[PDB]
């Protein structure tokens, strides 16, 4: 399981580029892919999504039609062709794998991503309670989040993803669907919520638990992240 | 211009003979096709390709036998009767659909006998339904084209003039190619049922019965649909500038019409009743 | 109303269904041949001769005339749970033709030919094998020809009314015995072939018999017999 | 010492066991359950029609979540699909296309399959690579595999063509425990709820209860007339039903060590391929060789319901742990759900 | 286990092990089965059908 992203550099505004992500250690043809962005002064933002069979391809409203995404399964590669870049595209792009079935863990592995700099609504809004809360090792921290609409669906299971991004590292799946813990995470993390207000409880904090915590919904194709709560030592 | 659109007078003996022929036909074939549709829709199970083909053939035969009295009644109009137009249109539709269906059955037998291994991925009930549907569509389109080409120059009913070299093109091209295809399929089936490996006398009797049935179907098709299209072919030899032989050709075609309509009866006693599955299902 | 994860799961299920439908063509075009022996009937030699064309359950999958053949060998039908071969196209039955004077290795006063006929009878009488065809391969034809001249088969079998010390008569007698021991002689044809491990055209006979079986069942599906 | 003396001692012990069972049989299950009100005619409709298999379905098993269902097909495919939306979660091909049994782990992380090949293949559904790989190919049997059941994520019980049963572990990967008490071809296995006992039927009329920890057959039941093909433990854990090649399905009790009732009817003459109990244990579902399945009253011994939705021979039958639905798979490549 | 008698001595010992087990009356076992079937008679869609709203398959 490894994702290597390349194709980043200084690009003049109005130009074009092609980000390439190489996948290894897993079946690339069986995983849907998501290109997301993170600004140096802002949080995570979803850009594009392609299905495992290249059947369902969607983009964000800010990059709808401007960008395009394709994948080569015999080569295990993901291409993101961007054109007419502006100042809003100067960010670090991450490639995320996600397989969708009952009990699956979408957005499990996040690639290292690549930086891109330029010289130059009917969507769910996720609101964090506090941008940064001081924490101490061995304590308990409860990160609160609010959604524009209830994330509960008629199927019976909520769609809420809490992710952790350590300073200088790629994000990692912490909790998916508000109840199930990801693969390879400590049992100290817990998630709860009634549909609108969500809470992430962390007990017995450690050195690696610090960083920015993000919240994401998965009800509609225009996925939106949150502001992110900064837990510092 | 010698019109020749005169009624065909028949002696009382020949008229009573034709009446008895049409009665025996419209009774026997009607009952046979009704029982065939009754057993091939609710009695039998496991819908297969040949079952769909036989169901469509029985439907076409019943439609032809039900529309034949209307054609016989409205035959004596000779100019523009819409009733005659509709009756003869449905009649020709049913007849050429029966021909096409016999051709599709011959093609299916060729695929299932000449190439048994290469038939496991080219034969399916959905394929049979698609073939029946496309044949229905093609026959209906050919009849609509004949109606369109006849209503502009002449007519469509049997007593029209100027049966053009384009109006009577569908008849001479909607049987000759199907006849050649049926002959080819029957020959390949009877030559594939003869080179089978030697086995017990049971399989030999079975393949001999199958060859006899295929030959009987071919002979019935030829004797019922070829004599009509021999007259239809020689009729285009003399068109506008015809002569007194036009009445003889018309009488010959009227006689062969009964032989062509007897196909709906001769196919029930050669496709349905001679088959063992139909007998096992009905009894 | 299907959510994003629901629609993605439906799309994944549709891709799985598409792959399964793609393999369904190969499954339908597949011709299954269950290979069975009778003890010292040249099984290893036959498998070695067949591996040339190919190149406890052993599967040999190959393609001939653009159609796939899969031969399944049990490796050496008395459990009543082997109905898994109810959909196979044919069953090959290998019998050694030199079992007239070749007493069973157990030496319990019984010829190997009698045991082979008994196994064949117990196999053909199975209800799941009523829809499958049988191809009988009588191996050791050269050994049979060389042995029938030395020892006559009338001494060990008091039902051979033909002329002993011959070859075609003994083959006809064996075929007649194998055919009469079977009790349907109709539902599916029986095919007999005499060959050794020398010639390599043994697969052509199997292909011809499979084609004849498929023709025989297409005749039933076509209401021609 | 002497073979005749040993045979005489065995006959004497058999007669002693028979006399003890007759003495302990002061009444019958029907005589006691006659006062119980009947269940009545039940109506189970095909809520879900799970299709996609390329060949006949041979086995099935339900998980603890009572939502994912695993099914094995003769085309060498294990399909694990969701029951609520009929979506195929996984479809794994098999090395050996001849599969006869499949088992779903209680934790949902592993699956097991076996059949004519003597290799029991265990796959891991939860993997980082995403594709369900072959975790283990454990094979130490001398006959074709017939049934598989998961005790936990490590212990797994299997039965083969020979008269032996094997308890394997995943850590070591070898046959930890061996049971060699049967005489015929073992067919089906059913684990008790406490995960300490399991009854197994063979080609003979003997169904034997085996302990996981001890390793010896505590009890045996010889009351059928043909080969037992199906098995199912009672929800409580002290009873089990056995179906054979005849229409008789006999219920035995572990505590009483004797048969209780024999669900059978003169109209039914085919065999039994799958037997499953409800969560309450009142309704006993049994798949027959005919083109339908039956549901009898486990207490009053009466045919409560008939499910004639399958066109071919019903092969596998399972009941969810919560008892919400009942899955039925026949040889027509169609899996159906009944509520 | 002499003169190839282990094939029957083991079976005799196994039958001896089975003949010494404690057996209860069939009446008490039937009563226990009835009590278990009556105690868990509820929350079972097979014995008592559940409404379409509570059934995940129906709704
Ligand atoms: C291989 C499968 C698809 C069967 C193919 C059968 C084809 C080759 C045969 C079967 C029936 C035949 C048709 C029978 C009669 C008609 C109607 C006629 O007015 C035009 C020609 C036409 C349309 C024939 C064309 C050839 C034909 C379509
Ligand atoms: C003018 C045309 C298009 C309409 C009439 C075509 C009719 C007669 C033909 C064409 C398609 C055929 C049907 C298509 C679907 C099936 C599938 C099979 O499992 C049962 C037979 C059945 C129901 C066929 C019966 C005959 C059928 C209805
Ligand atoms: C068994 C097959 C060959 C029967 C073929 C029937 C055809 C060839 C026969 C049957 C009826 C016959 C016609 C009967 C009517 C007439 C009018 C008469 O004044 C001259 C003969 C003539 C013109 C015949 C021509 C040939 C004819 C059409
Ligand atoms: N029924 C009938 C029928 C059909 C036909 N068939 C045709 O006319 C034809 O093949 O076009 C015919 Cl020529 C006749 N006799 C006629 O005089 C006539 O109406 O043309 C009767
Ligand atoms: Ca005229």
């Amino acid at each position: 399981v490894q994702l290597v992203e390349s194709g980043g550099g200084l690009v003049q505004p109005g130009g074009s580029r092609k980000l390439s992500c190489s996948a290894s250690g897993f079946a690339f043809s069986s995983f849907g892919m998501h290109w997301v962005r993170q600004a140096p002064e802002k949080g995570l933002e979803w850009v594009a999504y392609i299905s495992s069979g290249s059947g369902t391809i969607y983009y964000a409203d800010t990059v709808k039609g401007r960008f395009t995404i394709s994948r080569d399964d015999p080569k295990n590669t993901l291409f993101l062709q961007m054109t007419s870049l502006r100042s809003e595209d100067t960010a670090m792009y991450y490639c995320v794998r996600s397989i969708y079935y009952y009990g699956s863990s979408p957005f499990d592995f996040w690639g290292q991503g690549t930086t891109l700099t330029v010289s130059a609504s009917a969507d769910i809004v996720m609101t964090q309670a506090t941008s940064s809360v001081p924490v101490t090792p061995g304590e308990s921290v409860s990160i609160s989040c609010r959604s524009s609409k209830s994330l509960l669906h008629s199927n019976g299971n909520t769609y809420l993803y809490w992710f952790l991004q350590r300073p200088g590292q790629s994000p990692q799946l912490l909790i998916y669907r508000m109840s199930n813990l990801a693969s390879g995470v400590p049992d100290r993390f817990s998630g709860s919520g009634s549909g609108t207000a969500f809470t992430l409880t962390i007990s017995r904090l450690e050195a690696e638990d610090v960083g920015v915590y993000y919240c994401m919904q998965h009800l509609e194709y225009p996925l939106t992240f949150g502001a992110g709560t900064k837990l510092e030592l | 211009n010698t019109c020749g659109s005169s009624d065909l007078t028949w002696p009382p003996a020949i008229k009573l003979g034709f009446y008895a022929y049409l009665g025996v036909l419209l009774v026997l074939g009607l009952l046979l096709n009704s029982l065939a549709l009754w057993v091939f829709c609710c009695r039998m199970q496991q819908w297969t390709e040949t079952r769909i083909y036989m169901t469509n053939l029985a439907v076409a035969d019943l439609c032809l036998l039900c529309t034949l009295p209307f054609v016989l009644h409205s035959l004596r109009d000779t100019s523009d009767t819409p009733l005659c137009q509709l009756s003869q249109g449905i009649y020709l539709t049913n007849r050429y659909m029966s021909i096409s269906l016999v051709t599709a059955i011959a093609v299916d037998r060729y695929v299932a006998v000449r190439h048994p291994l290469r038939a496991r991925g080219l034969r399916s009930p959905r394929q049979a339904a698609a073939v029946c549907a496309v044949l229905w569509v093609l026959v209906i389109g050919s009849l609509v084209a004949r109606w369109l080409l006849g209503i502009q120059e002449g007519g469509f009913c049997f007593r029209s003039t100027r049966h053009n070299f384009n109006s009577m093109a569908f008849p001479l091209l909607g049987f000759y190619l199907p006849l050649a295809v049926v002959v080819f399929c029957s020959l390949k089936v009877v030559t594939a049922l003869a080179q089978r490996p030697p086995t017990d006398v049971g399989q030999a009797e079975a393949t001999r019965k199958a060859a006899r049935m295929v030959w009987a179907n071919l002979l019935v098709f030829v004797v019922c649909f070829l004599p009509l299209h021999v007259g239809l072919t020689v009729r285009l030899a003399v068109g506008w500038n015809a002569c007194a032989l036009l009445e003889t050709i018309r009488r010959a075609l009227y006689i062969t019409s009964k032989l062509s309509d007897a196909n709906c009866c001769l196919d029930a006693i050669c496709y349905y009743y001679m088959a063992k599955e139909f007998q096992e299902a009905s009894a | 109303t299907l959510s994003a994860e629901d629609k993605a799961a439906v799309e994944r299920s549709k891709m799985i269904d598409k792959c399964l439908s793609r393999e369904k063509t190969y499954v339908k075009r597949l011709v299954k041949i269950l290979l069975l022996g009778a003890g010292e009937s040249g099984k290893s030699t036959f498998l070695k001769q067949m591996r040339i064309i190919h190149g406890g359950i052993h599967e040999y999958d190959f393609e001939i005339k653009n159609v796939p053949f899969k031969m399944v060998d049990v490796g050496g039908e008395r459990k009543r749970w082997f109905e898994c071969f109810d959909s196979v196209t044919s069953i090959l039955f290998l019998v050694s033709s030199s079992e007239f004077d070749q007493v069973l290795m157990e030496d319990r006063l019984t010829n190997r030919l009698t045991e082979s006929l008994n196994i064949f009878e117990t196999i053909v009488n199975n209800r799941v094998f009523s829809n499958v065809s049988i191809i009988l391969f009588l191996n050791k034809t050269d050994l049979l020809e060389e042995k029938v001249q030395i020892v006559s088969i009338k001494d060990y079998f008091l039902e051979f009314e033909g002329d002993p010390h011959c070859l075609r008569d003994v083959q006809k007698f064996l075929v007649e015995c194998f055919r009469n021991k079977r009790r349907d002689q109709q539902q599916k044809p029986l095919y007999h072939h005499f060959t050794t491990a020398i010639n390599t055209e043994n697969i052509r006979l199997v292909f011809r018999d499979v084609k004849d079986t498929i023709l025989h069942d297409n005749l039933k599906q076509l209401m021609l017999q | 010492s002497e073979l005749d003396q040993l045979r005489q001692e065995a006959e004497q012990l058999k007669n002693q066991i028979r006399d003890a069972r007759k003495a302990c049989a002061d009444a019958t299950l029907s005589q006691i359950t006659n006062n119980i009100d009947p269940v009545g005619r039940i109506q189970m409709r095909t809520r879900r029609t799970l299709r996609g298999h390329l060949a006949k379905i041979y086995a099935m098993h339900w998980g603890t979540d009572s939502r994912l269902l695993v099914s094995a097909s003769q085309d060498g495919k294990l399909i694990i699909w969701d029951s609520y939306t009929t979506n195929k979660v996984h479809a794994i091909p098999l090395r050996s296309s001849w599969v006869m049994t499949c088992a779903y782990a209680p934790s949902g992380n592993y699956v097991a399959c076996g059949g004519l090949d003597n290799i029991c293949s265990i796959y891991n559904l939860k993997t980082r690579e995403g594709n369900v790989r072959v975790s283990r190919e454990l094979a130490g049997h001398t006959g074709y595999l017939s049934c598989c059941r998961f005790l936990d994520d490590n212990q797994i019980v299997t039965s083969s063509g020979d008269t032996t049963c094997a308890l394997w572990d995943i850590e070591t990967g070898q046959q930890t425990t061996t049971f060699t008490g049967h005489t015929g071809d073992v067919m089906s296995l059913s684990l008790a709820p406490d995960t300490r006992l399991f009854v197994s039927g063979a080609c003979d009329a003997s169904a034997k209860l085996w302990d996981v920890r001890e390793g010896m057959c505590r009890q045996t039941f010889t009351g059928h007339e043909s080969d037992i093909n199906a098995i199912c433990f009672f929800p409580n854990g002290n009873a089990f039903a056995t179906g054979s090649d005849d229409a008789t399905c006999r219920l035995f009790d572990l505590r009483a060590d004797q048969e209780l009732m024999t669900y059978s009817h003169d109209n039914i003459i085919c065999g039994i391929t799958s037997v499953s109990f409800s969560k309450s244990g009142r309704l006993l579902l049994a798949g027959y060789d005919d083109f339908n399945c039956n549901v009898w009253d486990a207490l009053k011994a009466d045919r409560a319901g008939v499910l004639a939705g399958h066109d071919n021979r019903v092969s596998c039958l399972g009941v969810t742990d919560d008892g919400m639905a009942v899955a039925t798979g026949s040889w027509d490549s169609f899996l159906k759900i009944w509520n | 286990n002499t003169a190839s008698i282990a094939q029957a001595r083991k079976l005799v010992e196994q039958l001896k092990m089975e003949a010494n087990i404690d057996r209860i009356k069939v009446s008490k076992a039937a009563a226990d089965l009835m009590a278990y079937c009556e105690a868990h008679a509820k929350e079972d869609p097979l014995l008592t059908p559940v409404p379409a709203s509570e059934n995940p398959f129906r709704e």
